[PDB]
Parts: structure tokens; C-alpha cells; sequence
């Protein structure tokens, strides 16, 4: 069945924040479904004859997936989000069984038919779940949230999904409807429903539909259920600037997209829903894609971790080496992003947020221990190494990093230089170094420093033959201990310059320049020692790059001043768009950047042309007959509202 | 983004009692949370950062506890000066988020309000507007209702109610209700009074006065 | 030994740009981060950003990225926050707090209240609250003064040049229908103390720069 399109209603607006506002016209920017957009009306299953039409369009998740369903029986059950929809990558599974809603994050190996299995039970007369045929695996499960069913119980059902900075948000709302297929033209705010810190990459969306015991049978014939009623709506959210309206109760009564059309742009720039008759300039004639550009120079004062990591010689565990690190910037994700490290476990902090935190003092301790001994290094553990060679506080903060080094720290005769304190009088405290060579007097006999039957040398060394095998192979183990004190911190993570992007008319804020424009290569070379090339004007056509060694041109989005002429919102809905100092042939030059934004190809109407010295005018007819001015357009000729 | 949940939102207890305020976070922050005490019109003061680490110059009565999602601030002994608002805030990296706010009220013995009527100054009558206020002084509990009767007739919408913060030592609130009227309305009515209803009061008490020292 | 002071409360027309000055002392300005926190009245405060003076670096969240720009002057240990496109929603109280880099704040400035509205400052109107001619059982007398109109929030209330500090109660100003803020402050005194001692209520309104001291005594 070919895909179909339907006109999006104004519905889709969700609360951007949990903050409460009353009787306030508040403007916010986020991902949104544009007004009057095209919604792909997936007629998922059609049954006339009992003809199964199994359709599960795996749509690209993109920024935000606006969902709408008219299923009276609520046949649809949850949604599926995943980069690859297999065990290879992490996937999000949402199931809306009646008992509770299941939100479990696992690397599910999804089957070819991703449906919800439910069998009718004769004794209980209940549509209770049979089995989950949607997936086949549950690997590396991370996050689980359980709540009551929200889609469970002629009523329109709407949802918005967004994936931002590893944080998953859901908005929901239900409204009764008497329209068979037309989306009601009513403003329905979508209150926040649940927020999830899933923290995985999601690329494509797939919806889930429950197959009853009729469809559970292998044959195409259905036992007692038909899915012809299945139908829903899908729309893609894009970054948009909105002018929300809050009432006294705080409900979002209405909103206008700054990119919907010139009148809504005038509404946005005037910060009011109702504007009077006249001429007004607008700025948010469309939205800024991607991310605003802010610069920091690439890091120079790196912390000398690699010296500790790549030191030619390491000390034995008993005489473990210690280095203090401060007054530098350190990257840990780079260490995390290395398969050369066999063991990378953190305690008291997440490896992902490691670059986010600051510490006054960071102590790195390294030594050599054989493979099976790496377990004891973890905080709160027990064992000979933990007790007599090195111990960590139970409240330790930091990470333990290890890797095999049989290639380097072993020889044909085996390395005996690496040593472990086998015997000691008492268990070591955390952060305690013992280097005493005094003979261990296990027995009561005072040996006076002479080896005997009950007197043992406290120290013992590995053989480290290369063929002993992993678990006996040397592991160069480095322990990162972070000291968190009420002192001005020194160690801090790196600052990211967002890599580099090109040809996007977005905000440039090179170390806080606070400008707007499109990124293009600059052939002109400004003064090099400046971080950014300085123009005679405050706004600089070309901005030098602190990160790289380059200068990049910038260009504003609206080279023409978007002056919109329209009567009062009470008066009429007609619009008049004037591009000041722009020829009607340069109106297509504007239309290029405008048509980069969707539906502005349709907008500016059909670009019906009337040229004035002040600028080319589109959206009105020139009045040949002389008349008194209605709106001071310019050049002594004005147009008025009429039938 | 990060969600702050505090339970209970409002709590009241008497001096020397044990009070625990719970904080819940969406994500798991391991130990990077900070407790702040706030009083009305004042800057916040740091109390406990990390989990168990008391801040500098903090009474030993205050104690922090909890790990991960659950974080508990416990006061072993309540003090009259401990009144205020308490916030739980993570410091696990940008962006730090403050809690919704937990109100703490120091409970004490029920105290009847000392009621006073205040006839408007003749200066304001010269100004052309009339404002009449009657006062509640050092009363507990916080809940109190004042009824403005104009010529022995109830009125509403012309009176504004304001309550000061719980006293540092007296541990008793004060309430002011100012009736707003035109000078003509003042001249129309000979008798003005406000009726004060309070839990401490055995019976409702009214203070009345007559225009022109009558 | 750590003192943080901020400029006085500011009234600005909506849509304009404002700067707030925070001063630090008793510790090295460069070594410790200095941040900004904004609090809505009757609502929990929110983090804004941080600035670290020795390199001039500033990090802030996207919500206030456009609104707030952090600038720190190492010479005077005074870091100025610049806010632009002021709205009624922006009008709130702002604090500057010292940071040791861990985003937890041990010291806090007194804070500055930012007010955004079209109208301007209105001069106070002060009406003394005469004690009622009563027997005054218990040696308890009640007296105060009434301030009629404040457009800006800040209030200065003093009793006999601030000498009297016992039984002083100053109720918070209340927004009125006209938008003007009316405030009344009172104090309890002994009944015998009425005729013996002269009681003066001293009021100041810094945005209006008007200082008024009024004598109060029961009528007739
Ligand atoms: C929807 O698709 C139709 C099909 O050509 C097109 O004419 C119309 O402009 C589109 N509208 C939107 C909002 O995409
Ligand atoms: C060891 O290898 C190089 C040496 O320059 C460098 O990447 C670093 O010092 C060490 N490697 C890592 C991944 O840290
Ligand atoms: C860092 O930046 C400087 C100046 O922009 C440049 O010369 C250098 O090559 C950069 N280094 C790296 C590793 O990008
Ligand atoms: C616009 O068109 C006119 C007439 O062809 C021409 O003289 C002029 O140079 C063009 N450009 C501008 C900016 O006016």
C-alpha cells in the first residue's frame, strides 16, 4: 500500500519545561512539528475478506517523532526505538501491557515480525499476553522504568518522543474525537509524561502493533480477530522557535510558529498574538539548524598521564609508585576509548561524565600484578594483594585501569624483578605504602633477622614466564584516585569546540562573539595573531578559527529586511511581504535560503511580482487608481484591504 | 533535564525533634549533592556537600546521609533558628539543579494573637484614599482568619493579607490585614471593625473603632 | 573574611540590557571560580554559569547562553554579568557565589533583585499608624507607619534612626491593583513609654532616592 499524506493540525505543542507560568506570553525554542505540515497517514493494516496487510514502517527517528493514533480499541502497543534494531546495538523497548508499562533498555535482537503476542484465554475471557515475539535477546540491560499503562483507555491519542544529550523525554495527551479521519483543528497541549536517561544513540523509529491469538497462528486465516481498524499518524519534529501563550491557569492556550508564514514571523517579532495594521520587520523568518557556534582554542596544557602509562619501567606492587597531578587539563574518554585496556571499572563516578568533573588533586598509582589479582584492587575487596601490597578506601572515588603486558614485562627466563609482599604483620590501611624488608616472624622464635622454619621473608616475586598464561601474565595496573577537597580545584576536563561545520546559517559565538550567520570558507586573511579576524564593523564578515588555523566567512540569513505589512489580526488575514532594497530578480536569491526551509517554496505565495524602489513586493496587487495612503509602504503608493 | 523531588514538601516539628528531608533524582548521582538552608530574603547557606561532609561553620546537629538516588538530610535536634527552606542540589556536573524547596516550620505551643485596630491617619484621609489595618502579633499556629465587617456587614476584596516569617526566637507569626477604601466610603460608614478568628482564640475576637474618635 | 557584595536593585525597561557587578574579597580571585544563580520569587533558584578569571573562560547553559555573558575583571576582583533582551519573566533575584570548581557554593552574596516593567519608580507615601487611645492592658502598646506606594521592591525601614530593635515587625510589601507596593511596619512598646519617648519611623527608597522620617504619637 502506497503511503498517504494528511494535513497536520496545530496540535503537537508540548510543554518545553516543568516551570509554571501564568498569563505570560513566553517564547521558547526547541524541536517541534511545524504547523500545517504533512503527516504521513500510515493506513497500517487494511481488512475488508480478512486480508492481512502487515506494515511496520521503520521510519528514521530523526529529531522528534510526533505520533497520533485514532484506535478506539487501542490495538497499538508501545513503540520501538533503536539504531540497528538488533543485539548489535542498544535498543529501547516500550510495551504497554495492561498490568504495567515496561520501559527496558537492552540490546534486544528483534525478530522479523515485531509484534506484541496476546492469546485469548477461554476460562478468564481475557486478552492477556502470550509471549514477546518482538525480540529474542536481552544483553547488557542498563535502564528499566515501570509504571501504570498510559495509552490504555473515539479518543485521540498523541505522543512526542525526543532524544537529546542522552536523555529521553515523552509527552502525552488524550482527547475525545468524533472525526473519522480528519485531525481535529484544536489546540491540544501535550503535558510531560515521563523522562528517561537512556543515553543511547537512536536513529530509526518503528511502531509496535499487537497481534492477537488470531494472528498468532502461522496461517493467514484469523481465528477471531481482524486488524483492519489499525491506523495512525506520524510527523517529524524540527528545530523551531515558538511563541507560547500561558493563561491564568498556566495552560498553553495557543502558539505560533515563527517559521509558519510571514504573519506568524511578525507575531514572533512583536511578541504578541495580535498585531495592528502597519509595516513591521521580522528576524526569525526561519529557524537556525544544527548548533550555535561557540569557540574555545584547542587544549595545550595536557596532563602527563601518558608518561605514567608509557613509562619504560614500572615498580613492583609493594613499592608502588605514586605521582601527583595538578594544574593541567586531562581527557579520560580517550583512555576509555581504547581497547588496549582490559579492565576499566569506575567507582563513585561514571566514566562518561569523567570529563565533566573538576578535582584539586589527582593521584595516579601504577604497578604490576598478575591477571587474576586485578579483582582485589577494586574498593572493598579482600585478598593478599589488597591486604599486604595495596589497599583502597571503601569510599574510593576514581577508576581502576588495567591491561596485559606479557609482551613487555616477561622474558624467556621470566621476570623476577616484579615483587608482591606475601607476608606482613597487619593488613594495610588505604593509601598505605610499606617498604620494610624486616623478616616476617610468623613463629614465636626470635630469629634476629635470620631466615628460619617459622621466619619467612615477607616479600615474594613472580616468575612471569610468558607461557604461564593469562591470569598469571603481568598486568600493568594504574589506579586513578581523585581527591575531592574544599580547596580551589586545579584538574578539569577539556572544553569541546564542537568540531567544525560548514554552510549552516546559525549563531556564531567565537569565544562569545554572539553573532549569527552561515559558515563559509574565507579566502581573505585577517591579522593572524587575533583569535578572530576583526572587521571595521563589530560584525565581521570573516571570523578566524581559534581551534584550527583558518578564517571562515560568515553571512546573515536574511540579506533582505523582511518587512511584513498586514492589517490587524481582527481586521483581515491578508499579508504583504516587502524585501527592502531587493530586486524582484533577487527575490529568488532570498527564496534560495528560504526554500532551504521547507514549505517556504509554497510561501511568498507563487512569488507574484510587483517591483518598487523601496523593494520588491509580493502578496498584493498594485492599485493603479490613485488613493490616499492606507499603510505607508513607501514611494508614495499604498495598498489597502479589499475583497 | 534533571528532576528534583523532595519529600515532604512541607514539614513542621517542635524544638528538639528529629526531622528528615528526602531528595530523589532521576539519574544516579553517586555522592555529588549539596544541602542548602534558605531563609526568606536571605542568601542560601551551604550545609552539607558530598553526602556526610559537613560544611564549614555548621552546627553538629545537622547531618547528611544517603547514596545514589536517595539522599537524606537529618536534623537530630531542632532549634528555633533552624526555620527556613531547605534545598537539595546535585553537583555532579553542569548543569547543577536546585530542588523544588522544602518548607520547615518550628512547632510550638499555641499562642493567642494580640489584636489591635489601627484607625487610618487623617493624613491619608486628606490624601483622598482610606486604608484601615488591624494587627495580629506573635500568634501560633500560622493559620488565622480575619473578617472585615463594615458597619456590621461582611466585606471582601478590599483587604490584603500579609504574614511575616516565623520569628527567630518567639517562634510566632504576625499577620497584617489592610482594608482599602475610598474616603467617601469611610465617610459613609460610622463603625469599622475586623473580626479575628484563630485556633488559639477560644472565641472570635473583634476590635472596633468609630470614625472621628467617636 | 569572605565577603561578596553586589550592586543595588535595578529597574529596567523590558527588552533592554543590564549589567550586575559582584565584588569578592579575602581570597585570590583567579584561583576560585565565581558563578551566578538566579532565583524566581517563591520558587527554587537555578544555576546560570561559571567564570574562571585567570583565563576569562565562561561556561553556561543554553537557556541563558543568549541571555547571560560572564565577564571577570582580575584587576578589581569584580566580575560583571551582562543580561540582554530583558523580559518580565527575567525579572527576579540574582546571586553571585564563590566556587572551588565543584559547582557547590560555600559563600553567597546578599543578592540583587532585578525588576523589569514599563512604569518607573514612584515616591513613597508615608502615613504614621497612631496607637489607639486605650487602657493598654499589660503595658502593651502598638504603633507603626504605613508606606503607600513602592514601584521598586527595595524598602528601607528604620526606628528612631534604627535605635529601637525590640519588637520590630516589618510586613512584606504587597502588590496592589495599581501595581504599587504598599508596606506597613510596626513595633511594640511599653504603654508608659509612649509619652516619655519620641518614636520616629525612618523610611528610605533608594530608587526614588527619597528619605522620609515621620513622628508618631496617639492622636489628640
Ligand atoms: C504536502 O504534500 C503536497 C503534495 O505535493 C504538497 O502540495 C504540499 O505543499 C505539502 N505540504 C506540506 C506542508 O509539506
Ligand atoms: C602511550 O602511547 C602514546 C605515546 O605518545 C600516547 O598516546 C600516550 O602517551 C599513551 N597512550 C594512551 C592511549 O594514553
Ligand atoms: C591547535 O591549534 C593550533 C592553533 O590553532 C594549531 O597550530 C595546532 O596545529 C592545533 N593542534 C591540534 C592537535 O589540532
Ligand atoms: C535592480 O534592477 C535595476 C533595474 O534593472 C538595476 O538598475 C539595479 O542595479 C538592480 N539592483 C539594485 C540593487 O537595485
Amino acid at each position: 500500500l502506497p503511503p498517504a499524506y494528511t494535513n497536520s493540525f496545530t496540535r503537537g505543542v508540548y510543554y518545553p519545561d516543568k516551570v509554571f507560568r501564568s498569563s505570560v506570553l513566553h517564547s521558547t525554542q526547541d524541536l517541534f512539528l511545524p504547523f500545517f505540515s504533512n503527516v504521513t497517514w500510515f493506513h497500517a493494516i487494511h481488512v475488508s475478506n480478512g486480508t492481512k496487510r502487515f506494515d511496520n514502517p521503520v521510519l528514521p527517528f530523526n529529531d522528534g517523532v510526533y505520533f497520533a493514533s485514532t484506535e478506539k480499541s487501542n490495538i497499538i502497543r508501545g513503540w520501538i526505538f533503536g539504531t540497528t534494531l538488533d543485539s548489535k546495538t542498544q535498543s529501547l523497548l516500550i510495551v504497554n501491557n495492561a498490568t504495567n508499562v515496561v520501559i527496558k533498555v537492552c540490546e534486544f535482537q528483534f525478530c522479523n515480525d515485531p509484534f506484541l503476542g496476546v492469546y485469548y484465554h477461554k476460562n478468564n475471557k481475557s486478552w492477556m499476553e502470550s509471549e514477546f515475539r518482538v525480540y529474542s535477546s536481552a544483553n547488557n540491560c542498563t535502564f528499566e522504568y515501570v509504571s501504570q499503562p498510559f495509552l490504555m483507555d473515539k479518543n485521540l491519542r498523541e505522543f512526542v518522543f525526543k532524544n537529546i544529550d542522552g536523555y529521553f523525554k515523552i509527552y502525552s495527551k488524550h482527547t475525545p474525537i468524533n472525526l473519522v479521519r480528519d485531525l481535529p483543528q484544536g489546540f491540544s497541549a501535550l503535558e510531560p509524561l515521563v523522562d528517561l536517561p537512556i543515553g543511547i544513540n537512536i536513529t530509526r523509529f518503528q511502531t509496535l502493533l499487537a497481534l492477537h491469538r488470531s494472528y498468532l497462528t502461522p496461517g493467514d486465516s484469523s481465528s477471531g480477530w481482524t486488524a483492519g481498524a489499525a491506523a495512525y499518524y506520524v510527523g517529524y519534529l524540527q528545530p523551531r522557535t515558538f511563541l507560547l501563550k500561558y493563561n491564568e491557569n498556566g495552560t498553553i492556550t495557543d502558539a505560533v510558529d515563527c517559521a509558519l508564514d510571514p504573519l506568524s514571523e511578525t507575531k514572533c517579532t512583536l511578541k504578541s498574538f495580535t498585531v495592528e495594521k502597519g509595516i513591521y520587520q521580522t528576524s526569525n523568518f526561519r529557524v537556525q539548524p544544527t548548533e550555535s557556534i561557540v569557540r574555545f582554542p584547542n587544549i595545550t596544557n595536557l596532563c602527563p598521564f601518558g608518561e605514567v602509562f608509557n613509562a619504560t619501567r614500572f615498580a613492583s606492587v609493594y613499592a608502588w609508585n605514586r605521582k601527583r597531578i595538578s594544574n593541567c587539563v586531562a581527557d579520560y574518554s580517550v583512555l576509555y576509548n581504547s581497547a588496549s585496556f582490559s579492565t576499566f571499572k569506575c567507582y563513585g563516578v561514571s566514566p562518561t561524565k569523567l570529563n565533566d568533573l573538576c578535582f584539586t588533586n589527582v593521584y595516579a598509582d601504577s604497578f604490576v600484578i598478575r591477571g587474576d589479582e586485578v579483582r582485589q584492587i577494586a574498593p572493598g575487596q579482600t585478598g593478599k594483594i589488597a591486604d599486604y601490597n595495596y589497599k583502597l578506601p571503601d569510599d574510593f572515588t576514581g577508576c581502576v585501569i588495567a591491561w596485559n603486558s606479557n609482551n613487555l614485562d616477561s622474558k624467556v627466563g621470566g621476570n623476577y624483578n616484579y615483587l608482591y609482599r606475601l607476608f606482613r604483620k597487619s593488613n594495610l590501611k588505604p593509601f598505605e605504602r610499606d617498604i620494610s624488608t624486616e623478616i616476617y616472624q610468623a613463629g614465636s622464635t626470635p630469629c634476629n633477622g635470620v631466615e628460619g622454619f617459622n621466619c619467612y621473608f615477607p616479600l615474594q616475586s613472580y616468575g612471569f614466564q610468558p607461557t604461564n598464561g593469562v591470569g598469571y601474565q603481568p598486568y600493568r595496573v594504574v589506579v586513578l584516585s581523585f581527591e575531592l577537597l574544599h580547596a580551589p580545584a586545579t584538574v578539569c576536563g577539556p572544553k569541546k569546540s564542537t568540531n567544525l561545520v560548514k554552510n549552516k546559517c546559525v549563531n556564531f559565538n567565537f569565544n562569545g562573539l554572539t553573532g549569527t550567520g552561515v559558515l563559509t570558507e574565507s579566502n581573505k586573511k585577517f591579522l593572524p595573531f587575533q583569535q578572530f579576524g576583526r572587521d571595521i564593523a563589530d560584525t565581521t564578515d570573516a571570523v578566524r578559527d581559534p581551534q584550527t588555523l583558518e578564517i571562515l566567512d560568515i553571512t546573515p540569513c536574511s540579506f533582505g529586511g523582511v518587512s511584513v505589512i498586514t492589517p490587524g489580526t481582527n481586521t483581515s488575514n491578508q499579508v504583504a511581504v516587502l524585501y527592502q532594497d531587493v530586486n524582484c530578480t533577487e527575490v529568488p536569491v532570498a527564496i534560495h535560503a528560504d526554500q532551504l526551509t521547507p514549505t517556504w517554496r509554497v510561501y511568498s505565495t507563487g512569488s507574484n511580482v510587483f517591483q518598487t524602489r523601496a523593494g520588491c513586493l509580493i502578496g498584493a496587487e498594485h492599485v493603479n487608481n490613485s488613493y490616499e495612503c492606507d499603510i505607508p509602504i513607501g514611494a508614495g503608493i499604498c495598498a489597502s484591504y479589499q475583497t | 533535564d534533571i528532576q528534583m523531588t523532595q519529600s515532604p514538601a512541607s514539614l513542621s516539628a517542635s524544638v528538639g525533634e528529629a526531622v528528615t528531608i528526602t531528595c530523589r533524582l532521576s539519574e544516579n548521582v553517586y555522592s555529588f549533592l549539596a544541602w542548602y538552608q534558605q531563609k526568606q530574603g536571605k542568601s542560601p547557606q551551604l550545609l552539607v556537600y558530598r553526602a556526610k561532609t559537613l560544611a564549614e561553620g555548621v552546627p553538629s546537629r545537622f547531618s547528611g546521609s544517603g547514596s545514589g538516588t536517595q539522599f537524606s538530610l537529618k536534623i537530630n535536634s531542632l532549634q528555633p533558628e533552624d526555620f527556613g527552606t531547605y534545598y537539595c542540589q546535585h553537583h555532579y556536573g553542569t548543569p547543577p539543579t536546585f530542588g523544588g524547596g522544602t518548607k520547615l516550620e518550628i512547632k510550638r505551643t499555641v499562642a493567642a494573637p494580640s489584636v489591635f485596630i489601627f484607625p487610618p491617619s487623617d493624613e491619608q484621609l486628606k490624601s483622598g484614599t482610606a486604608s484601615v489595618v488591624c494587627l495580629l502579633n506573635n500568634f501560633y499556629p500560622r493559620e488565622a482568619k480575619v473578617q472585615w465587617k463594615v458597619d456590621n456587614a461582611l466585606q471582601s476584596g478590599n483587604s490584603q493579607e500579609s504574614v511575616t516569617e516565623q520569628d527567630s526566637k518567639d517562634s510566632t507569626y504576625s499577620l497584617s490585614s489592610t482594608l482599602t477604601l475610598s474616603k467617601a466610603d469611610y465617610e459613609k460608614h460610622k463603625v469599622y471593625a475586623c473580626e479575628v478568628t484563630h485556633q488559639g482564640l477560644s472565641s472570635p475576637v473583634t476590635k472596633s473603632f468609630n470614625r472621628g474618635e467617636c | 573574611q569572605v565577603q561578596l557584595q553586589q550592586s543595588g536593585p535595578e529597574l529596567v525597561k523590558p527588552g533592554a540590557s543590564v549589567k550586575i557587578s559582584c565584588k569578592a574579597s579575602g581570597y585570590v580571585f583567579s584561583t576560585s571560580w565565581m558563578s551566578w544563580v538566579k532565583q524566581r520569587p517563591g520558587e527554587g533558584p537555578e544555576w546560570i554559569g561559571r567564570i574562571y578569571p585567570r583565563d576569562g573562560h565562561s561556561s553556561s547553559t543554553g537557556k541563558f547562553k543568549d541571555k547571560a555573558t560572564l565577564t571577570a575583571d582580575k584587576s578589581s576582583n569584580t566580575a560583571y554579568i551582562h543580561l540582554s533582551s530583558l523580559t518580565s519573566e527575567d525579572s527576579a533575584v540574582y546571586f553571585c557565589a564563590r566556587d572551588y570548581g565543584y559547582y557547590y557554593f560555600d559563600y553567597w552574596g546578599q543578592g540583587t533583585t532585578l525588576t523589569v516593567s514599563s512604569a518607573s519608580t514612584k515616591g513613597p507615601s508615608v502615613f504614621p499608624l497612631a496607637p489607639s487611645s486605650k487602657s493598654t492592658s499589660g503595658g502593651t502598646a502598638a504603633l507603626g507607619c504605613l508606606v503607600k506606594d513602592y514601584f521598586p521592591e527595595p524598602v528601607t525601614v528604620s526606628w528612631n534612626s534604627g535605635a529601637l530593635t525590640s519588637g520590630v515587625h516589618t510586613f512584606p510589601a504587597v502588590l496592589q491593583s495599581s501595581g504599587l507596593y504598599s508596606l506597613s511596619s510596626v513595633v511594640t512598646v511599653p504603654s508608659s513609654s509612649l509619652g516619655t519617648q519620641t518614636y520616629i519611623c525612618n523610611v528610605n527608597h533608594k530608587p526614588s532616592n527619597t528619605k522620609v522620617d515621620k513622628r508618631v504619637e496617639p492622636k489628640s
